């Protein structure tokens, strides 16, 4: 599994050799916080009462913030065309509970990647950066289907959620790589493990309201990203 | 708008003619053609300028502050980036003027 | 109360613990030195 | 375009001046003024309008497979937040 | 053109105090205002204990925000540096809230397009009683 | 005393051995003993021998235990043997029907 | 309501002869909560011990850390007795009459003006 | 040696400085803490089995009282 | 006074062959420079030291 | 119909028109009391620092140079902050003007220079980090330093130099000397490493390394 | 009457049997150093089979809980801006603008090329000569775990060490100033 892991780091902003123990921090920080997102995914099935993951799950836990929202519906529109009946889908679930901003359809992180992507391939690298692209969770199946379902006793899933957690941890290597940036920007003014275990401790204390001169608003289950 | 006068810095008539169309409708939504507003205050005549310095000052208060706030953070000088635009901030600060 | 402490048999961690200190990252120029000598 | 000073008359508060200027001098504020008690206003009905939303989409997606306010649709809501409460419906 | 004018009594500190209630009024305009609030968000009924426990949170949210600025108010009074420009920006950064200026935006995307949507679906459902009788 | 600890838990999902309930309704006793002695300090001292609501609130904000948020001050809740909240009211007509923000408070 | 007549004979037993009808229902609440918790932290002890049964032992370790956390008690009888042998040798200040009762050194007191703001 | 204290302090904030009696107070800190975890983590070791090991697992379940996570292997 | 001890725990027990001469001798050097007004009560000190 | 004439005369003639604005803004700026000037003077701040005044940065005759040159004849003082003036007099043609003005205002402020006598020992206040003028007085001698001013710029580093060997070196380089200057350069670098291990990173001194 | 009133369990009696520092060498436990105390502590529990991966999560542990209580100090000296919730990444200059003006709004709504948007950035708010805090003393730490209280939720280990604050607090009086005031007077 590292061999996909070696190649996907190129085209982020780690890229250049990095090591091979970093990815495998990252491979386990994925793959706790993907057993996170079924263990959290559990109750909410079982809050509804169905026994299958229903394609509106999903879309219902990533309900915080609008900017990841626009991103899902980027991938489920253009990538997710060479379909139909998900584009219908979405838009009833739009519809099924929205007020005022969900009933919709620049965010200074996507443009941020792109102009990145653009910088790096400044440095054949443009030649490098065009084979890199879509070789994460993509070309096999098998294998991806025995690192995750471990138990798959009660709730599984059935075509669709499969490949939705597959770009879920994609994301979350992107910004998983976004945050050892922001980490390391702080030094100078490779990766080393240092910087990706200060970012997950910035990232597990949170400022949510009620905080301060009290020691019992204890935390829970940290996020699925 | 700015693909009419990018090509011709020679017309004489058919920039006054354009600019006659410009500030006809500015008297009579379309708010949002301000780098054909700012383009006919300095092109080729005087008359011209006069006829959209009446526009320009009629929409405002006589007001020395007040004016002198729109010149710095409400109007942007981005239209004109090969011009001198102080002398237009002469006109709004002797227009309030006896 | 508070000099006594670093002066009343602290070298400890004054001259052994500072010794073979890496350089700061503000100066790099002892680094080239000591390599041109060396070699 | 406009600066804050008059978006801030545009704002219409729900909570009085009575509520948020008390709560003041309860810790030591002269209340007096009306422009700096806006905001409090505006961030107590920021904080209770985010769970009525979120208690809003767990009614609608209820038994679905007029409206009324359940502990349901209220200890599930607060938990986020680390409200923790239980309250026994019987004796 | 909306620039602030300074010539009023609002953009100083002046103004008129606020007159002092009692703990019991307090509470009933606290029910009322959450009352208000929720029937806003789209609510037609609900129970009391569930409005007593709302009202409690937003009490307790009230009395923790006022504590930690006046906590804030009497630190700077000693030192004279500000780590922030404004005190009531500092608040914000420990509660949870980005800035002030994040307040346009919650109030344009919560009010104002709701009130746009809200409208049109009453001029969508106009036209459906014109068209049926 | 021992049976009001094994309904609740029936309530929880699971139920709990006899040997078990006499120690835990022990310390649930002990916990609000010590509760009512903490309220104690803040109440005889100020001015007053009232019990109040929010006395109760401070001592377990200082306790480090959660405040008890569901409870207003006017007499309610009544008891006809059994907790039903079913009190199914409108609030369009809660919201402007009747306001006077006159506090007449001078000393 | 056999739970309000035993609350209010424990605050009886303090010496508490007037209160409000609310609070017996607040500490019937407090009660609820408390054990409703602590069997929750029984289960995931009992859950993380491999065993069907709930044990008794998973209770004492579950009371026992909520005692470590989530009460306040300040040391008694021997941290507060070092804090005054650690402080014992400092000396006292001269008394020097003036004018009588001096203040603090100027700048550690809260009399200091914003340097952003100025006139 | 190396990593004593200000190498920890450049690693958050590159421009601060701590006085000389506040980092006596912070190794007093650490090593509170260090008693704290290890206790606790032996009257676990102790009610596994009555007594089994050290293990790394039941520490993972121990660090949700102090809201942290450990990035390690788990 | 009956056993005054403050600093005689933590006496200077240290070798020190060089350091009398070099600590006393910048006695004079900053108690006799640039000092008149609170010099004449601490002037005598340097005698019997 | 004088004022409309001469709002004619001030379009057809640039020099004109500049000359006006530097002689009109002192004017206007003294009818105003001390209720606007200070909400102007901030707000002013980032017009100077605004986006949209790059497109004239090759334009000789610029609508910026003599703006802020207006600003600079009005005895109420205006906040400014000067570390701005590093990337004013840079690309719009500000050299001089610049330094004139650093040098009329970082001379009455404190009324000392930073050269820290004595050590962190004696001194039991303990008033900032910092010291104060320092910034200032960076881009200063940034300024001297891209005008090749070297006898100005030798002069400023000779007072507020802390070690006895920067400055040393300095003029030893000033007139010939270069081995002995490169060798007084090495004896300051080894005695600070001297004294930086026993001690804090010490930030004091971030350009003279 | 007054026989009904309980008294307060005294938790000195329940004590542990002792039969048989890391904190003045002014250095962080390493490996080698945390392994001596281990074995000593477990020797009282009973354990054996003593592992290395524990070892290295207490460390790790540590220093996590130090960079959190200083983390939690800087921030109540410094400002920050936060990036999607609560991430805190800058702890650094001025570069937040001021709310009050209207660039700033427009600026806010907008989010060679490079050294201009820094400009747009540090120099568009704050005063001439940003004068920096002084270094932390025993009265910031001291401020900053009563605000918080979030950092050590342990009793155990929050309330020993507060009080031992609290005895190293000091500050100079009015008889230290004129000596520095002579001081001063002397060098000019």
């Amino acid at each position: 599994f590292a061999t996909e892991l070696q190649s996907m780091m190129y085209s982020l902003g780690d890229a250049r050799r990095p090591l091979h123990e970093t990815a495998v921090l990252v491979e386990d920080v994925v793959h706790t916080q993907l057993i996170n997102l079924l263990q959290q995914a559990a109750e909410v099935s079982q809050l509804r009462g169905a026994r299958v993951i229903t394609p509106e799950d999903l879309l219902f836990l990533m309900r915080k913030d609008k900017k990841k929202l626009r991103r899902l519906l980027k991938y489920m529109f253009i990538r997710d065309y060479k379909i139909v009946k998900g584009i219908d889908e979405d838009d009833l679930l739009e519809d099924k509970l929205s007020g005022s901003n969900n009933a919709n359809k620049i965010d200074e992180v996507k443009q941020e990647r792109m102009e990145r992507a653009e910088r790096q391939t400044r440095i054949a690298q443009y030649a490098e950066f065009c084979e890199s692209r879509q070789l994460s969770f993509s070309k096999k199946a098998s294998k991806f289907r025995d690192w995750l379902d471990c138990s798959s006793m009660e709730i599984k899933p059935n075509v669709v959620a499969m490949e939705i957690l597959a770009y879920l941890a994609y994301e979350t290597v992107a910004q998983l790589v976004d945050l050892a940036l922001l980490v390391r920007q702080d030094m100078v003014t490779a990766i080393q493990p240092c910087h990706i275990r200060e970012a997950i401790r910035r990232y597990s204390h949170r400022i949510g309201p009620l905080s301060p001169f009290t020691n019992a608003y204890r935390r829970n289950g940290m996020a699925f990203l | 708008m700015t693909y009419i006068e990018k090509r011709f810095p020679e017309d004489l008539e058919l920039n006054a003619q354009f600019l006659d169309l410009v500030n006809y409708v500015y008297r009579d939504l379309t708010a949002k053609l301000e780098p054909a507003f700012l383009s006919g205050l300095r092109c080729a005549q005087p008359l011209i300028r006069a006829k959209f310095f009446e526009v320009f000052d009629n929409s405002m208060k006589r007001r020395v502050y007040e004016r002198l706030l729109y010149v710095t953070c409400s109007q942007n000088w981005e239209a004109m980036g090969n011009h001198f635009w102080i002398k237009q901030c002469i006109e709004l600060l002797l227009a309030v003027c006896e | 109360k508070r000099c006594f402490k670093r002066y009343s048999r602290s070298s400890l961690n004054r001259q052994q613990d500072l010794s073979h200190c890496p350089p700061p990252p503000q100066l790099r120029l002892l680094d080239f030195l000591q390599k041109r000598k060396e070699r | 375009l406009v600066d804050f000073l008059m978006q801030l008359e545009d704002y219409t508060p729900t909570i009085p001046d009575a509520v948020t200027g008390y709560y003041l001098n309860r810790a030591g504020f002269e209340a007096s003024d009306p422009r700096i008690i806006r905001l409090i206003s505006l961030a107590a009905q920021k904080f209770i309008s985010d769970i009525a939303n979120d208690a809003l989409q767990h009614c609608k997606m209820k038994g679905t497979a007029k409206y009324t306010l359940t502990m349901e649709d209220l200890t599930p809501a607060l938990s986020e937040y680390g409200i923790n409460v239980k309250k026994p419906h019987y004796f | 053109i909306r620039h602030s004018d300074p010539e009023s009594d609002f953009y100083r500190g002046k103004g008129e105090p606020v007159t002092e209630l009692s703990w019991h009024s307090c509470r009933q305009l606290l029910y009322q205002a959450v009352a208000t609030i929720l029937a806003h968000a789209g609510f037609d009924c609900a129970n009391e204990s569930v409005l007593e426990t709302l009202t409690d949170v937003a009490h307790e949210y009230c009395l923790k925000f006022t504590k930690l600025l006046r906590f804030a108010v009497d630190r700077e009074a000693r030192l004279g540096q500000t780590p922030f420009p404004d005190v009531m920006e500092q608040v914000f950064h420990e509660v949870g809230i980005g800035s002030v200026l994040s307040l346009q935006k919650f109030w344009q995307h919560r009010i104002k397009d709701y009130h746009s949507y809200m409208l049109q679906i009453s001029k969508q459902l106009s036209e459906e009683y014109e068209r049926i009788v | 005393p021992r049976e009001s600890v094994r309904l609740m838990a029936e309530s929880t999902g699971l139920e709990l051995s006899d040997e078990v309930a006499a120690l835990l309704a022990e310390d649930v006793c002990y916990r609000l003993r010590e509760a009512t002695q903490n309220s104690s300090q803040f109440m005889k001292h100020t001015k007053r021998r009232k019990l109040t609501v929010e006395d109760f609130n401070r001592a377990l904000r200082w306790s480090s235990v959660e405040a008890v948020c569901g409870y207003g001050s006017q007499e309610a809740l009544p008891m006809r043997p059994y907790f039903p909240e079913d009190r199914e009211v409108n609030l369009v007509e809660l919201a402007l029907a009747t306001n006077i923000p006159k506090g007449c408070a001078e000393t | 309501p056999k739970d309000a007549q035993m609350m209010a004979q424990i605050l009886k037993d303090m010496g508490i002869t007037e209160y409000e009808p609310r609070v017996i229902n607040q500490m019937l609440e407090f009660a609820f909560r408390y054990v409703t918790t602590i069997l929750d932290d029984a289960k995931i002890y009992s859950s993380h011990a491999k065993k069907a049964t709930v044990d008794a032992d998973d209770v004492r370790l579950a009371i026992q850390c909520r005692a470590d956390q989530s009460f306040t008690s300040p040391p008694p009888r021997d941290f507060l007795l070092d804090i005054a042998r650690q402080r014992n040798q400092t000396p006292l200040p001269l008394i020097k009459p003036y004018s009588g009762p001096r203040l603090p050194p100027d700048r550690y007191c809260l009399t200091a003006p914003n340097y952003r703001l100025k006139s | 040696t190396k990593k004593k204290l200000q190498d920890l302090v450049r690693e958050v904030d590159p421009n601060e400085q701590l006085d000389e009696d506040v980092e006596e107070m912070l190794l007093q800190i650490a090593d509170d803490f260090i008693e704290s975890v290890v206790t606790a983590a032996c009257q676990l070791a102790r009610h596994r089995k009555s007594s089994t090991l050290e293990v790394k697992d039941v520490q993972l379940h121990l660090e949700r009282q102090w809201n942290m996570w450990i990035p390690g292997f788990g | 006074e009956s056993g005054c001890a403050n600093i005689v725990s933590a006496a200077p027990c240290q070798a020190e062959p060089q350091q009398y001469e070099v600590q006393f001798g910048r006695l004079r050097n900053f108690l006799t420079d640039s000092d008149s007004q609170h010099s004449h009560e601490v002037m005598p000190l340097l005698y019997p030291l | 119909a004088l004022l409309s004439a001469f709002v004619q005369l001030c379009h057809i003639s640039t020099t004109l028109a500049e000359k006006t604005w530097v002689q009109l803004f002192p004017r206007l700026w003294k009818i105003l009391s001390d209720r606007q000037q200070h909400a102007l003077a901030g707000e002013i701040s980032p017009f100077l620092c605004s986006g949209s005044h790059q497109v004239q940065r090759d334009c000789q005759p610029s609508a910026l140079n003599c703006f802020v040159e207006a600003m600079s004849q009005c005895v109420p003082p205006i906040p400014i902050r000067p570390c701005v003036l590093k990337y004013l007099g840079k690309t719009h043609n500000l050299w001089f003007r610049s330094t004139l003005m650093l040098e009329h205002q970082a001379f009455e402020k404190g009324l000392s220079l930073q050269i820290k006598p004595k050590q962190t020992t004696e001194f039991y206040e303990q008033e900032s980090i910092t010291p104060p003028q320092q910034e200032i007085l960076d881009s200063l001698a940034e300024l001297y330093s891209l005008l090749q001013e070297e006898d100005m710029w030798a002069g400023l580093w000779q007072k507020r130099c802390k070690y006895s060997e920067t400055a040393t070196a300095i003029a030893y380089e000033q007139h010939g000397f270069f081995e002995q200057a490169q060798e007084s350069y090495e004896k300051a670098m080894d005695k600070a490493k001297k004294e930086h291990e026993r001690s804090n990173a010490s930030p004091a001194i971030f350009p003279e390394y | 009457k007054f026989d009904h009133r309980f008294q307060p369990q005294n938790p000195l009696s329940g004590a542990q049997q002792f039969v048989a520092l890391c904190s003045h060498t002014m250095m962080l436990p390493t490996r080698g150093q945390l392994e001596g105390r281990m074995i000593v502590t477990a020797y009282e529990h009973g354990l054996d089979n003593v592992t290395e991966e524990a070892v290295s999560a207490v460390v790790y542990a540590v220093e996590n809980h130090l960079k959190d209580i200083l983390t939690s100090v800087v921030s109540r000296r410094k400002a920050y801006r936060l990036r999607d919730g609560h991430f805190k990444y800058a702890f650094g200059s001025n570069v937040t603008p001021q709310p009050y003006l209207k660039n700033s709004v427009v600026a806010y709504n907008n989010l060679d090329d490079a050294e201009q948007q820094a400009a747009l950035l540090l120099a568009c708010s704050g005063d001439t000569l940003p004068a920096s805090l002084p270094p932390v003393n025993m009265y910031d730490l001291f401020e900053a775990l009563q605000v918080h209280r979030e950092v050590i939720p342990t009793h155990t280990v929050y309330a020993l060490n507060i009080e031992r604050i609290i005895t190293k607090l000091w500050h100079p009086n009015h008889e230290e100033l004129q000596q520095d005031k002579v001081h001063r007077q002397r060098l000019a």
